[PDB]
């Protein structure tokens, strides 16, 4: 097939600040990293 | 490839809520506590052969 997996990019408040992370998911075992976590960045 | 937005309901703060506690781990920014989320809230869909 195709479809290898998922990529969130949400927007969390954390600690009252705005923070800005990428949740790598995979397509198959369903399990997750936290690729990546900036911030604090403003509200969009 | 494809893109979107998703709703912000609690299978999105459970990304959220995992998301600060796997960085309370790394802690660049402390020890933060999870609040909610905020939009947009997007997704990428990959794909690849080769």
């Amino acid at each position: 097939r195709e479809i290898k997996g998922y990529e969130y990019q949400l927007y969390v408040y954390a600690s009252d600040k705005l923070f800005r992370a990428d949740i790598s998911e995979d397509y198959k075992t369903r399990g997750r990293k936290l690729l990546r976590f900036n911030g604090p960045v403003p509200p969009p | 490839g494809e893109w979107e937005i998703i709703d912000i309901g609690p299978f999105t703060q459970n990304l959220g809520k995992f998301a600060v506690d796997e960085e309370n781990k790394i802690g660049q920014y402390g020890r933060l506590t999870f609040n909610k989320v905020i939009r947009p809230c997007m997704k990428k869909t990959i794909y690849e052969n080769e």
